[PDB]
DNA sequence: TATACAACCTACTACCTC
RNA sequence: UGAGGUAGUAGGUUGUAUA
């Protein structure tokens, strides 16, 4: 992991767009191994490599495959990822941003400028860094589309705590709400199938309570006629951790945030973009010495 | 007995405002949204690195199949798909000599820093000192760089 | 302009019953558009009906 | 979508029209279904 | 400044490929 | 690092209650 992230960091530095390829995705059948079997066999996903590459290459070239239409016009996502760095032990927070407005078209971006936090747990912001954080946010939306936005749809792996959302409301302009919504991957529910032999198809949802739920985002998937995942698909917890939404709505958006995924060619992810996309930029930021203002484009860093 | 509810599934929106579910089912009907003229590419690696992109791309350039083509659909082609050129003939090469390399490589802390910084001046020299026009540039990683 | 009196017939009988109701009619101070006495000569031939 | 089928010319008013005005897979699709069941003929990774 | 315990958080290696 | 997923192994913070 060195090479790769030291390398995409000290290019970041001049914004040159980049792609590594290892000699044995390109060329497998030549890398023979432990008697003439490939160490990895593309024999019959050769199609899915070319797709993935060829998507790769356009998207880092300039250009848009595709985009999204059913999103909720007037919000702002932000996804928030915390990455320890033990090089004293701070903890970095890098975000990404995602809104449509102004001809249906969706403006992917990352927020960057990484806020620290100097406590060896404590993944949270402090009142300065959560204040510069939303001032960033909102003063891009409202270059962007020449005013403030009516809502601001917060969600992280991890919690708020009252000084954050203290902070953010203090920002926060006289006619914009906040939600906070946390994404709990690993809760250990299974909602095995009775009858068949296949398992439960994606989509399905469980309002345990008005501010909690349970989604199904892996599993089987009509169109293709086979699974997104292997053994028994394991759901996400959805928490309306602060603010006032309804849990129909935060779903619906869930799902459009793991429809798009731009490093590869798939029918949908597991877990939202958002999320893995500014962890891709945390390993990339933490992995360099110092920038003093880091390029928001997504192709320098994916 | 703990009813579940049901979500749809988003519609994603393709050229000529046309909707679909799966990117690469409306990317082999319709296309992709906006139109960059071509890929002009660059490849920094050995001459077999060079050989081996090449023959990746001339691969690429017609339609490829998999085993089943329901649950990963087919490849039409590079230009029948996306609608640009990216062809082998225009390639801004940057040779890395075996030399180079084998008194290079051989702390596994020191190195890693090395070889980025050889694959890093190579890049950042052509992009300052040359007048051809590369978008990607493409990093052919030998066998012995990443074990 | 809701003044005329649309009639439809039959192209080769059915052809003196609707003369004689379009003469009548425009006799008696109506206004009346028949395929027989009006639509011109060197017309399209469907348009200008609908 | 703009044209209403109360607005056609007097031509082909009478006739059902494919629908193509929400996707054009499904209108393709009915085009294929309709063709097979006519028997127009056609010639073959079809 | 540590023993024990629930509740959350991240970070590596190793194995499949529908 | 073409990507996705499933698991495993390690640690750490908070909250009591203790000394
Ligand atoms: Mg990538």
């Amino acid at each position: 992991a060195q090479f790769h992230d030291q390398l995409k960091a000290r290019l970041l530095e001049h914004t040159i767009p980049t792609q590594i390829l290892r000699e044995s995705t390109l060329a497998w059948r030549d890398f023979k191994n432990t008697f003439g079997a490939p160490i990895r066999d593309f024999s019959k996903i050769e199609g899915h490599l070319a797709w993935t590459i060829s998507t790769a290459a356009y998207y880092k070239a300039g250009g848009k495959p595709w985009k999204l239409g059913d999103i909720r016009p007037g919000v702002c996502y932000l996804g928030l990822v915390y990455k320890k760095i033990e090089k004293n032990p701070q903890n970095a927070c890098c975000a990404a941003q995602m809104f449509l407005d102004n001809g249906d078209g969706t403006v992917f971006k990352g927020e960057v400028g990484p806020w620290y936090n100097p406590e060896k747990g404590e993944y949270h912001l402090k009142p300065k860094e959560a204040k510069a954080l939303l001032t960033q946010a909102l003063e891009s939306y409202k270059e962007q589309n020449k005013s403030y936005p009516k809502e601001v749809f917060i969600h992280a792996r991890t919690r708020f705590n009252d000084e954050e959302w203290n902070a953010f409301n203090e920002v926060t302009p006289k006619n914009t709400n906040l939600v906070g919504v946390t994404i709990t991957k690993s809760k250990p529910l299974k909602l095995y199938k009775t009858e068949g032999a296949f398992p439960i198809m994606r989509g399905n949802a469980y309002i345990v309570d008005e501010k909690k739920a349970f989604l199904w985002t892996l599993g089987f998937v009509p169109k293709l006629q086979s699974t997104l995942s292997m053994e028994v698909p394991n759901p996400i917890f959805i928490e309306i951790n602060k603010g006032e939404a309804e849990i129909q709505q935060v779903l619906k958006d869930i799902l459009a945030l793991t429809k798009l995924n731009y490093n590869a060619c798939i029918y949908a992810d597991g877990e939202p973009v958002t999320l893995r996309f500014a962890n891709k930029i945390g390993e990339i930021l933490t992995a360099s010495t110092e920038i003093k203002t880091p390029p928001l484009a997504f192709k320098y860093y994916i | 007995m703990k009813e579940l509810i049901y979500i749809e599934e988003p519609s994603i929106l393709f050229a000529h405002g046309q909707k679909c579910t799966d990117p690469r089912d409306g990317l082999a009907l319709f296309g992709p949204l906006n139109q960059i003229y071509g890929i002009k590419s660059g490849v920094v690696g050995t001459q077999k690195g060079l050989q081996i992109f090449k023959s990746y791309l001339d691969k690429i350039q017609k339609p490829i199949y998999n085993h089943n083509n329901i649950t990963r659909p087919m490849f039409p082609g590079f230009e029948a798909v996306f609608g640009c050129k990216w062809e082998s003939q225009n390639i801004v090469f940057k040779e890395i000599t075996d030399e180079e390399i084998r008194r290079y490589l051989f702390s596994t802390h020191k190195r890693t820093y090395d070889l980025v910084t050889l694959f890093n001046d190579k890049i950042i020299t052509a992009n300052k000192n040359d007048e051809e026009r590369v978008d990607v540039w493409f990093v052919i990683v030998p066998e012995e760089i990443y074990k | 302009m809701r003044n005329k009196i649309f009639i439809s017939h039959a192209t080769p009988e059915d052809d003196d019953f609707t003369r004689w109701l379009s003469l009548k009619l425009i006799g008696l101070g109506y206004e009346v558009w028949c395929d027989i006495l009006f639509l011109d000569k060197g017309v399209d031939f469907w348009s200008t009906i609908e | 979508e703009n044209l209403s089928y109360d607005d056609i010319n007097i031509e082909i008013v009478r006739l059902n029209a494919i629908d193509f005005k929400k996707s054009w897979a499904k209108g393709l699709q009915d085009l294929l279904d309709a063709f097979e069941k006519q028997n127009v003929p056609k010639k073959p990774k079809s």
